[PDB]
């Protein structure tokens, strides 16, 4: 039951260890995993803002949605033109879907994502560069082998797994109290339902509308409120409570498949050979490190 | 029967199979900083500290000099002993004396 | 983890947020604590009281000076403890 | 390579809480007394001090797997299957 | 290696090229060849035809939001061979 | 006062240059008994 | 007397003479991908070694 539908989905702020103040904090884009299983060094990010797709869930691309920490704390929109990885240098941007980035990157001990105009979130991966064969290279010569390897795919549409859904908890905002003069009140921004539960002295569990007493509650410190209609699908990340109920509402694609293709080696300069008797000596000539592995033809 | 940090650690029937079993040494720790993140620990996988130290394959290591296939496994070109060969000929191939 | 909010060109001294009521440290240990801001996360617009745990605004906020929110930590000891607050200036 | 996976945590505002034992792979549960949670916009739970978290980790097959796999086998005695030429009368037969 | 042009704003299917003619290579054995583009180097405007092998448009070509050309790669398997195709955009 | 990357000189420049530059080996510095790229969410909060 | 990979394996009598003479060890490849290059391959360089 695999949704492309991502009218469905909102994005989430995600806690995240390192960002650009060089503290953790709450951001729009979090980066929960990054995959670099292909051969040509491209490297898959999950980032908690959405890619390619427009404040209603639309498929737009060059527009992508996040979660915003401003006093407005809904879903806003912003180019995809302004966003930017890095690791040590800046990373070419492969390609980009719900949840998704995909990208070529040079070596580091750290992937980062940001939102130029800032917004950026770094976690610890040491990427390297890969061999695919035998033999070291940089980029791939003109003369070569062209053996078979893996690649991440950069059509969107191919599906590498599935990452399960789940409605949203509560999320208990601090703006919807009014401590003052000994008595607190609940803030309903707009005449909405914005829940509460709270033990004032005892277990009070009701829904507001509009600007409300309370019985017992002396400090704001012990009362909570929430929003309560938030019927929009989230990713089980580790920086949200979790729902009394936590079915899979729904699974989205995880894009980007290691589809194998093929890719040039290349090969090293033939060696020359001195035979003396029993034996022969290899003279040997490599820039690059080059494997060499011999064997006997016989019983050991 | 699995050991954390070492091949095998997480295993399965098959690739898509319900049953995974693994016993990687996962342990879940108090949250220091007053936020909702689960802490924790756990050892490296043993797949990426088996391909650290795998060595060199079949394709190389093989007495007798005969090659490593695979789908299906096999070794072609083996060359060790000998064959006994009881051959019909047809008497078509035979010619009078 | 404290996301407080202010207006634009707020004056000197006005309300900001209230760090220990929110965190429920006790106000009449604050002192003890050690309660000071954290050199590394320290900004000129706004300061705190270590008697009374009030953070408030130290120079009147530039909208387009500073711009995109301000990052301000604190910490305490006995045990040892650090926190962080998040501010959102208004237009 | 696992994935490790780690589903969100199960807040509750002072009531104690246990998680039952499931059968997902390297299933890992643990509960958290006295935890007093904050995600953006301020405190979770009105109660003060007594709050519960529940922490849940398991383990799951990478979505790259799929090529990056090592399958485990148990190896039997073999048989061989030899191609032979055979030139009698020059006249090729080639049998396997 | 190859170089195949477009003008702008063609519509959808329209002709680009036969990379298989303009590389020699037949086309009944394509299917047996394992003729596909690869995962790498791919366009959102432009795909191909397998069976015939012809490379032709997929999405309208928007010139100002593509600017400055599109690089495409194909591969086939016995014998494991890569090509490479550029195609300019007018305007 | 600023933070830099590790490196082996420092430069201070004026931009539209005028720029100076010195030798000093500046690198990553640690607290305590575990090398970290950069503080984790999860620690010990020890005293610097 | 020239070997490749050491020292002299390319000589002359002066820098501007013609008569220049050389046995490093090059060898040219079949070219794969089907351009126009000239693939090549050579042993180090005896005075760099
Ligand atoms: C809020 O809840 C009340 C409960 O009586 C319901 O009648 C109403 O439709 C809800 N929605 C509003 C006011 O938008
Ligand atoms: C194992 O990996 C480490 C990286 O941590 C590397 O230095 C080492 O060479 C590898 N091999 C062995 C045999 O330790
Ligand atoms: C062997 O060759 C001869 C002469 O070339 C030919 O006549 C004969 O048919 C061949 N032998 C057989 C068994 O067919």
């Amino acid at each position: 039951s695999i949704t492309d539908d991502f009218t469905l989905t909102s994005p989430y702020l995600g806690f995240c260890p390192y960002c650009r103040h060089s503290a953790p904090c709450f951001s729009p884009i979090k980066i929960e995993n990054v995959w670099d299983e292909s051969d040509d060094g491209s490297i898959r990010i999950q980032v908690s803002a959405q890619f390619g797709y427009n404040q209603a869930g639309t498929a737009d691309v060059t527009k992508f949605r996040y979660m915003s920490y401003d006093h407005d704390h809904d879903i806003k929109e912003d180019s995809m033109e302004k966003l930017a990885i890095s690791t040590s240098g800046p990373c070419r941007r492969l390609g980009h879907k719900g949840y998704f980035l995909l990208a070529q990157c040079p070596p580091g001990d750290s992937v980062t994502v940001s939102i130029t105009s800032e917004n950026s979130c770094t976690v610890e991966k040491k990427i390297r560069r890969k061999f695919v064969g035998r033999e070291e290279y940089l980029f791939p010569p003109v003369h070569g082998k062209l053996v078979k390897c893996h690649v991440y795919d950069h059509l969107k549409e191919t599906s590498a797994g599935y990452i399960t859904m789940h409605r949203p908890g509560p999320h208990a905002y601090k703006s919807y109290l009014e401590e003052a003069s000994g008595e607190v009140y609940i803030k309903p921004p707009s005449g909405k339902n914005v829940t509460y539960e709270c033990k004032c002295g005892d277990y009070s569990t009701g829904i507001v509308s509009t600007r409300t007493k309370m019985n017992g509650c002396t400090k704001a410190k012990q009362c909570i409120a929430y929003k309560r209609d938030q019927t929009k699908w989230v990713f089980n990340s580790p920086d949200l409570i979790r729902h009394t109920d936590h079915s899979v509402q729904g699974k989205l694609h995880i894009p980007f498949r290691l589809t194998p293709t093929v890719c040039p080696v290349p090969l090293a300069h033939t060696p020359t050979v001195t035979k003396w008797f029993k034996g022969i000596t290899l003279h040997l000539t490599a820039t690059r490190p080059t494997l060499l592995t011999t064997r006997k033809l016989g019983l050991r | 029967a699995m050991n954390p940090g070492a091949f095998g650690d997480i295993q399965a029937s098959s690739l898509d199979a319900t049953d995974i079993v693994a016993r990687t040494d996962i342990r879940l720790l108090k949250p220091s900083v007053k936020n909702i993140h689960v802490p924790y620990t756990q050892a490296v996988s043993g797949y990426e500290m088996w391909k650290n130290n795998s060595g060199r394959p079949l394709q190389e290591t093989a007495p007798f000099g005969c090659k490593i296939e695979v789908e299906p496994l096999r070794a072609t070109n083996c060359a060790y002993g000998h064959i006994p060969i009881s051959i019909d000929i047809p008497d078509a191939a035979f010619v009078r004396s | 983890q404290l996301h407080y909010t202010v207006q634009e060109e707020q004056e000197h001294g006005t309300f900001v947020g209230n760090i220990a009521e929110d965190l429920g440290l006790d106000i009449t240990k604050l002192s003890a604590r050690g309660f000071q801001t954290v050199p590394n996360s320290r900004t000129p617009y706004l300061d705190l009281n270590l008697e009374t745990g009030v953070l408030y605004v130290n120079e009147k906020i530039d909208r387009e000076q500073i711009c995109c929110v301000l990052h301000l930590e604190v910490f305490l000891e006995n045990p040892l403890e650090l926190f962080q607050v998040e501010i959102e200036v208004l237009d | 390579k696992f994935h490790t996976v780690v589903p969100s945590p199960q807040v509750k505002c002072c009531g104690s809480l246990e998680c039952k034992a499931s059968s997902k792979a390297d299933y890992t549960c643990r509960v958290f007394g006295g935890v007093y949670p904050f995600m953006w916009g301020g405190a979770q739970c009105f109660c003060d001090s007594e709050n519960t978290q529940l922490s849940e980790a398991y383990v799951e097959f990478a979505p790259d797997c799929t090529i990056d796999h090592a399958v485990a086998l148990k190896v039997h005695t073999a048989a061989l299957k030899v191609g032979l030429r055979i030139v009698y009368g020059n006249t090729t037969a080639r049998l396997d």
